[PDB]
RNA sequence: CGAGCGCACGUGUUAGGACCCGAAAGAUGGUGAACUAUGCCUGGGCAGGGCGAAGCCAGAGGAAACUCUGGUGGAGGUCCGUAGCGGUCCUGACGUGCAAAUCGGUCGUCCGACCUGGGUAUAGGGGCGAAAGACUAAUCGAACCAUCUAGUAGCUGGUUCCCUCCGAAGUUUCCCUCAGGAUAGCUGGCGCUCUCGCAGACCCGACGCACCCCCGCCACGCAGUUUUAUCCGGUAAAGCGAAUGAUUAGAGGUCUUGGGGCCGAAACGAUCUCAACCUAUUCUCAAACUUUAAAUGGGUAAGAAGCCCGGCUCGCUGGCGUGAGCCGGGCGUGGAAUGGAGUGCCUAGUGGGCCACUUUUGGUAAGCAGAACUGGCGCUGCGGGAUGAACCGAACGCCGGGUUAAGGCGCCCGAUGCCGACGCUCAUCAGACCCCAGAAAAGGUGUUGGUUGAUAUAGACAGCAGGACGGUGGCCAUGGAAGUCGGAAUCCGCUAAGGAGUGUGUAACAACUCACCUGCCGAAUCAACUAGCCCUGAAAAUGGAUGGCGCUGGAGCGUCGGGCCCAUAC
RNA sequence: CUGGUGCGGACCAGGGGAAUCCGACUGUUUAAUUAAAACAAAGCAUCGCGAAGGCCCGCGGCGGGUGUUGACGCGAUGUGAUUUCUGCCCAGUGCUCUGAAUGUCAAAGUGAAGAAAUUCAAUGAAGCGCGGGUAAACGGCGGGAGUAACUAUGACUCUCUUAAGGUAGCCAAAUGCCUCGUCAUCUAAUUAGUGACGCGCAUGAAUGGAUGAACGAGAUUCCCACUGUCCCUACCUACUAUCCAGCGAAACCACAGCCAAGGGAACGGGCUUGGCGGAAUCAGCGGGGAAAGAAGACCCUGUUGAGCUUGACUCUAGUCUGGCAC
RNA sequence: GGGGAGUUUGACUGGGGCGGUACACCUGUCAAACGGUAACGCAGGUGUCCUAAGGCGAGCUCAGGGAGGACAGAAACCUCCCGUGGAGCAGAAGGGCAAAAGCUCGCUUGAUCUUGAUUUUCAGUACGAAUACAGACCGUGAAAGCGGGGCCUCACGAUCCUUCUGACCUUUUGGGUUUUAAGCAGGAGGUGUCAGAAAAGUUACCACAGGGAUAACUGGCUUGUGGCGGCCAAGCGUUCAUAGCGACGUCGCUUUUUGAUCCUUCGAUGUCGGCUCUUCCUAUCAUUGUGAAGCAGAAUUCACCAAGCGUUGGAUUGUUCACCCACUAAUAGGGAACGUGAGCUGGGUUUAGACCGUCGUGAGACAGGUUAGUUUUACCCUACUGAUGAUGUGUUGUUGCCAUGGUAAUCCUGCUCAGUACGAGAGGAACCGCAGGUUCAGACAUUUGGUGUAUGUGCUUGGCUGAGGAGCCAAUGGGGCGAAGCUA
RNA sequence: GUCUACGGCCAUACCACCCUGAACGCGCCCGAUCUCGUCUGAUCUCGGAAGCUAAGCAGGGUCGGGCCUGGUUAGUACUUGGAUGGGAGACCGCCUGGGAAUACCGGGUGCUGUAGGCUU
């Protein structure tokens, strides 16, 4: 306070960004291409500084890429289950389930 | 009153101005701190080495002759 | 009480957690990070819209709350009530101190 | 198998000052009551007037008790007021004065605790005080003089001839230590022990030097360095579907409870369910977490003090052996680049630092506080950044010639007075060079560049031939609405259109344009972004600052080419 | 009766009233900034003392003052005219008294052991400690509750807790932070005054409470009368200043003295870039010279002092008591 | 036994013995992969505790979870299975441990006596603590071995003096004996300021040495707090995001607030407020010119160019600040060393005198009230307003030219316009016209007023010249009226 | 091939589950008088040798987990050294050198000294 042992005490709580972070991801129907960026550009005016906006090259919040994702799902290596899709390698001990029905 | 605390940086050049860097090595050194039992025993060996010369040199005159002859006798 | 984020913008410290050693931190104003139809299956929404930060800085939880609300109101306006899934993907864990002066 | 006496020097110490100059104080012995403080003895001094006490004499009332009324009388720490004594207010005058405290006015007292001369007493830790620590000889919260005495100081001030040579510290530890010493370090001086390059008239190194060649010769040794080996750590980075700790989210499934249930009865029952609890995943983290895990870093070794042999001694260890020691013998030096090394004694100054690239803690940040490395300023000047402690270049004896670094070349000002090359920009606050002294978020159909998406002679785009309703009140809301807004709705037809209407329009509700191609004259149009100059965003107190003048085919901004200019550097 | 309504005609000579605070008044003080609300003061109240004494000086004695004295007298204090009051607390700190009711304790001197130096035991004055009295001695004064009626407050009472818990009075005052407390007056307006209100931070009874006529070179507020204080400044006189004749210092002085901006030890006369500069001077002037006056009295450091205090640490005169000797 | 004396009354420290030990210690981190490392940096612990919680040897495995079992339940006790330290190791945290270093027993004192060496902190001094050996006596275990305190990192101490134990020790002064004393070794009694002094205040009566190495002002850096804006646009504005505002967010500016810091002066810069005077800034209260409005007019609100000219008279406090009456076009905000003391002022703050309340036993303290309290020097240089003058034109005069520097006027009221415009009405303006005024400036004396020592006149008091006259002195005697002159 | 005792490396050796068994080799297994110790001959200890390889143990199987070792992650993240390189800043590009770790995709699943057997 009078600097005779000055050291602050907790107040507020922030998050640290990194060049290339992803502060907000919106998912919707492809028809809403110009609603997504239109709305999301507002957040550029609430956050400090400049933040490039961007349209993902992925199906959703998945690890995956352009819509060959769904081809892979047809191949059954990707299982639609929950807000994301569960990956499946060809490892594992179900070499009788993959027989009975893959 | 108030004083300002230290700052410690020039004491790195201070040494190397002309500071030595090796412990001044030497050949066989002072047996200070060896296992004292070994110390006693080895000392007995030394005392009966610089005694027992009618032991040592009278049983090494043989090896003197032997090497002093063989080192040529290879020829 | 203002303390505008001008002071606490730049990243300038060793990252605090909410720890065993820093106690009583005020709760981050933003608490719930998913808005909109967040039960949707993956096959529904094939478009993910991102937002990358182009500056190395700190973002305040208060700011995150304002941004999330401001970006949700518009996109409710356009897409509807079950048309999106806004997911803040950043979390305020780094606390900051304030040295009260007499 | 040894060294005292005298002399010169250097340091530290004690002192007749101990480099010189300085305290506030302390002690011993004395001199003062001519100022004032207070007692005593002795003398002197206080115009004029206002009030009317006690007594006193007489006159009236009355029942007496007694009471009135008039003159007399002249008491008082009484009253107005002069000398005297003081000294309130002008915060008046002068304030290097008439004066080390006076003057002008206006002020309190002026018969009492009054004012005053001379004599006499009380003396310094003592007197004296109607008490303010006042007075005690222009001095008093302990006088004056002399001596001890030059008291003492870690504290300021200064500390006197020339050149030459070498050259710091502001850090460790301890200290009633923090403005100081001691100690280490850094410094100079005196030297030493060897190298052996006067190294002939002879004659080599897997050991250097000389080379006649080193009989006389150690190339021995060292490193703020890289190289080759082998070691050490746990920061940066990275991870959570790897433990600890924090945390979002969905799912897939049973279980433990709960909401209300139901069954009808408890059922978390089939319906649930909601949580929980799992099981696979999922979004984001850690200076006091970690599986992993660098760069730069720290040690050792890179051969004669070595290697291979042979024989003794050992009171130790004990199958026999071990290991340690000794004596004798043979083989020479081993990776690059530099260079003479090793060793002793005495010892002044310093122990207030500061700044910068990079890393880093406290803070909002600070020309702030605190750390590591390295370099500077300090201790240092020169060219350049106008100006300056540190920035850039750069290291100095005295000069002549040439050449550069950082810089710069309209003029100040030496240098472009070159054919300089390609571009960007108009600023009624332009812009103009590291530290560095003008600022942002957000905007611009100012002007360029660029990315992407749409359409084009089969005319695409603006301005023309259309087209802006014919069925139609068509559904059929009657909250009235071929459009109806606020009517749930919902068709034709014509390649032209008009959806069963764009809303203005409250006359039900009419009128208006809305949307989509070929033919009107005729070539490219439009949309969404991004980043370059310039602009808005943009407020200071004396008149001012790219250094100034100024400079817009640049003397401005970006990338560039020659040619020139100079420092104490080369 | 008389004068231009002038007649204490120069001179000499009191402005006035309604209130508040303090002190009774007269008196006295800080010579050289403090004239007062400070001291004194009568009045009140204490405390010791019957001279082989109280108090006090002293280096010393049949020393010395009060003492040419004797309780209506000395010596030591507190308050401070009169009126009228002085409440409660003796656990605390001191004072004093008692002593049997005596735990603690020094010299001597007495016993026991040892050859002795010693050692041990008992013994036991003052003084503490034990118990009374003492407040005009130093000083000290509280908290939650229930509870009448709408009730709060709270009459009446529960108690920890101290030794007692602010009694009579009195106030936003010379004492009240919040504070410009709240009402009313006083003015157009009043943080001032006055008058009331008081669980009053922190009022209060001879650390005196409260009143009160006179008085005060004492602090305030208000009203009448006067007015160069002011609106709004003029004009007049003497002495300076001014100039001449004569006579003639000191303060101070690194060099000298034009500004902006810049850098700089962050406020330059000097340096950089600018703006520019003219001999020698007189009367004024208060902006600058961070002007002069002084080795800053504020603050910090000092292993530097003094004045003063006390429950500091060591001590000391004096004084009480025991022993030894005359 | 403060009557009297001597003396002391720690250090650190974002100025100051206020707070707190960063004053000895130990862990984790900062700490930048040697390993050293700083702050009153962060999270913490100690001045102990243990006959076992030591030393050996043997035997068992802990945490929790799952299924079962009479009372028995969420949890007693028994059993089976899973069980990588998830538990326990005296205490802080870190490390370490699973036939142990834990748990249970069994036996025991190696927690003992005695030299030297080394580590740890560093001068490579000691104390503390620890390392590895050696010589004795032992312990346990069959034994190999392990043990000389705690599983490791903290848990404690010099000289002098006292005290205790040790050998048939040395000395006790010419010799002998015996008491006692001194010696030599090892432990203890303690120095927490922890390398180790024995120690209470107050100075507003103060003093000397110094310090800007260190506070109280302005000046600088910063701008958190203070003030001014800007951006985004959910909403308020019946309808409507932007006429006027603006939340949740966020970017700046200004130095008219208050902080933070110590750079400049302690051999001195005079430090509050008020009065007087100049000038400056603009983020404009009024006025000139303009746009906008949820603007009919009238008022009023937002914004633009803009500091040329205005921004008051008073009650209360010292007041800056505030508050209230009144007028006004308006009663905007500020800088200039918080402008300005050799300009004043001295009200307050801030010496020495006093009073009350709280605190202290007391001297005394109060950022609690109250009262009285010396404001010093100009002629130096510069600046500024005035005044002589200087080169040039051969000397000298008359008459002018004008580079240049100064700047000046502002605002209001009434009549007309016009009860018209404008409006359901309530209400109600504007232009040129006319009339005047408030502030400022430059003058001036005809009149009006003030001055008056023309000593101009009279009227007078006291005294003086012997009186009538005619005067004079009373620091200008007083008092009527007053010319020229200066003036509002 | 393979086992037994002592081991060194101490997961390519662990865990889970299923299959296989080249002496009496280990072991299960039958008893408790001797030795010994427990509440329980369960354990420990002793004495045995009827059956057993059901178990341990060894070997094998597992689109097994785990573990070791490779790739992709990537010359990305990161950093020694340089500049009068950009940016108002936050940061960033370049010159010069060094150079990682997840996710993901491969491969492997004990070796071996010593003394001693057997080929069921």
């Amino acid at each position: 306070t009078g600097m005779r042992g000055a050291f602050g005490k907790p107040q507020g709580t922030v998050a640290r960004v990194h060049i290339g972070q992803v502060i907000m991801s919106i998912r919707t129907k492809l028809q809403n291409k110009e609603h997504v960026v239109e709305a999301l550009r507002r957040a550029k005016f609430k956050f400090p500084g400049r933040q490039k906006i961007h349209i993902s090259k992925k199906w959703g919040f998945t690890k995956f890429n352009a819509d060959e994702f769904e081809d892979m799902v047809a191949e059954k290596r990707l299982i639609p289950d929950g807000c994301g899709v569960k990956y499946i390698p060809n490892r594992g001990p179900l070499d009788k389930w993959r027989a009975l029905h893959s | 009153a108030k004083s300002k605390n230290h700052t410690t940086h020039n004491q790195s050049r201070k040494w190397h101005r002309n500071g030595i860097k090796k412990p001044r090595s030497q050949r066989y050194e002072s047996l200070k701190g060896v296992d004292p039992k070994f110390l006693r025993n080895m000392r007995f060996a030394k005392k009966h080495n610089k005694k027992g010369l009618k032991k040592m040199q009278a049983n090494n005159a043989k090896a003197m002759a032997a090497r002093a002859e063989a080192i040529k006798a290879l020829v | 009480g203002r303390r505008p984020a001008r002071c606490y913008r730049y990243c300038k410290n060793k990252p605090y957690p909410k720890s065993r050693f820093c106690r009583g931190v005020p709760d981050a104003k933003i608490r719930i990070f998913d808005l909109g139809r967040k039960k949707a299956k993956v096959d529904e929404f094939p478009l993910c819209g991102h937002m990358v930060s182009d500056e190395y800085e700190q973002l305040s939880s208060e700011a995150l709350e304002a941004a999330r609300i401001c970006a949700n109101k518009y996109m409710v306006k356009s897409c509807g009530k079950d048309g999106f899934h806004i997911r803040v993907r950043l979390h305020p864990f780094h606390v900051i101190r304030i040295n009260k002066m007499l």
